């Protein structure tokens, strides 16, 4: 839920995102079990691809979701 | 080039009153319903700050007191009510086409006791 | 947050070329303006990194050669003024660099 | 195999070939299978590679059947084979980046000697073919030196660098 004039705030409930992230990482482990999975942020490019974008109510929202894919992951949280 | 003429050269408005500045263009600027005019405010020791863009919309962080009206080759920047902080030089610029020209400027003086 | 930062104050001699720089942050790196007393604001030109496209006003051909950078050649007393960097699409302008063209 | 020669600081444009004239997906990869730029439809992304900030393209000409790879501020460290992957082909090209200059920046006199410094990319054998307005067309390997440096030697000497039948010109600073 993201709401708000060049400033707005989006909401992410970590309590429900952690479960999905754990399932996805566990499934990925099967393909390359010998590897250590590490997440990070985008490598740069167009402003419409590096940072999250959406079209809501006639507005072209660009939200920077870096603090969700940089953290590394392992068998434990 | 598109020539912009501002009026008045100098304006004095009492605190809280309405300040209106007109800007005229040598050529029509409307492009099927939109006007690509810009209005900027400048104070000593600071760079120009975008007050109005698109000729009818409020820039982020700009108080709603600032507003714009008009069309064709006649546009008006309106400040109401005027405050002490409003003391600045207002410039009208055209984004209708290149070369991108600028207005002659208009100083706003907060007339007080 | 869209942020632009220009270099410090500059003092150069006439007839030479002086190069200024403007840094950026908070957005993708890939506009220049002159303010002189009694003149208001004059938009110098526009450039585009990642391809280095050029665009000038009629009174800037051969006078300027533009992290982005600007280089003004054939400096004269008229060029003594403050200059602003503004990333084009001008959402934000630089704080301002004061350039003084004099041999003193 | 296409080969290009840089000047260690200039720009380079890596161009592929196509016939379908629709700007189909494309990629650039080094000899180690490392992505530098990227295409996802019509956008332009830059992969987590050492050349993230140097890669460039001509987007407006994508629909015309070209994908030149513009790189600014060429450096010797970036010399590696790159592959064009438009549809199903692995077209490969190579870049050789080096730098030719002189040791004595400004301090020079009449009757003195001159020496040149060449830093070729790792794994190359450039040849220095000097050319001078006075007729001093010195020929030699990567490193060349001049035993005489007088007033008559005024002007920048163009010691070209040639290898694999590909040659690039350069200039030599001479102040006396």
């Amino acid at each position: 839920n993201c709401t708000r004039i060049r400033q707005a705030h989006c909401n992410i409930s970590k309590a429900r995102w952690n479960e999905t992230l754990g399932q996805i990482v566990a499934k990925l482990e099967e393909q390359f079990p010998n590897k250590t999975i590490i997440f990070n942020h985008s490598s740069g490019g167009d402003p419409e691809i590096v940072t999250h974008s959406f079209n809501c109510g006639g507005e072209f929202f660009y939200c920077n979701t870096t603090p969700l894919f940089n953290s590394t992951w392992n068998n434990t949280r | 080039d598109i020539v912009l003429t501002q009026s008045p050269a100098s304006l004095a408005v009492s605190l809280g009153q309405r300040a209106t500045i007109s800007c005229k263009a040598s050529q029509s600027v409307d492009y099927d319903g939109d006007s690509y005019m810009n209005w900027y405010q400048q104070k000593p020791g600071q760079p120009p700050k975008l007050l109005i863009y698109a000729a009818s919309n409020l820039e982020s962080g700009i108080p709603a007191r600032f507003s714009g009206s008009g069309s064709g080759t006649d546009f008006t920047l309106n400040i109401h009510p005027v405050g002490e902080e409003d003391a600045a030089t207002y410039y009208c610029q055209q984004s209708h086409e290149d070369p991108w020209t600028f207005g002659g400027g208009t100083m706003l003086e907060i007339k007080r006791t | 947050q869209v942020q632009l930062k220009q270099s410090g104050t500059e003092l150069v001699r006439p007839g030479t070329s002086v190069k200024m720089s403007c840094k950026a942050a908070g957005y993708t790196f890939t506009g220049w303006v002159k303010q002189r007393p009694g003149h208001g604001l004059e938009w110098i030109g526009d450039f585009y990194p990642g391809g280095d496209y050029t665009l000038y006003s009629e009174n800037f051909m051969g006078k300027a050669s533009l992290t982005a950078y600007m280089q003004l050649s054939s400096l004269t007393s008229e060029d003594s003024a403050i200059y602003y960097c503004a990333r084009g699409h001008f959402a934000y302008w630089g704080q301002g660099t004061l350039v003084t063209v004099s041999s003193a | 195999k296409k080969v290009v020669l840089g000047k260690k600081g200039d720009t380079v444009e890596l161009t592929c070939t196509a016939s379908q004239k629709k700007s189909i997906q494309f990629h650039w990869k080094n000899s180690n299978q490392i992505k530098i730029l990227g295409n996802q439809g019509s956008f332009l992304t830059k992969g987590p590679s050492k050349l993230n900030d140097r890669a460039d393209s001509r987007r407006s000409l994508w629909d015309q059947g070209n994908f030149p790879l513009i790189i600014k501020n060429l450096k010797i460290e970036d010399s590696d084979t790159y592959i064009c992957e438009v549809e199903d082909q692995k077209e490969e090209v190579q870049l050789l980046v080096f730098g030719l200059t002189a040791n004595s920046d400004t301090h020079l006199l009449q009757g003195q000697s001159l020496t040149l410094t060449l830093e070729s990319p790792p794994g190359s054998s450039p040849s220095v073919q000097c050319r001078s307005p006075r007729g001093k067309n010195i020929q030699g390997g990567k490193t060349l030196s001049v035993s005489q440096l007088e007033l008559q030697d005024s002007g920048t000497w163009t010691c070209t660098v040639l290898q694999n039948q590909k040659k690039v010109e350069f200039k030599i600073d001479i102040v006396v």
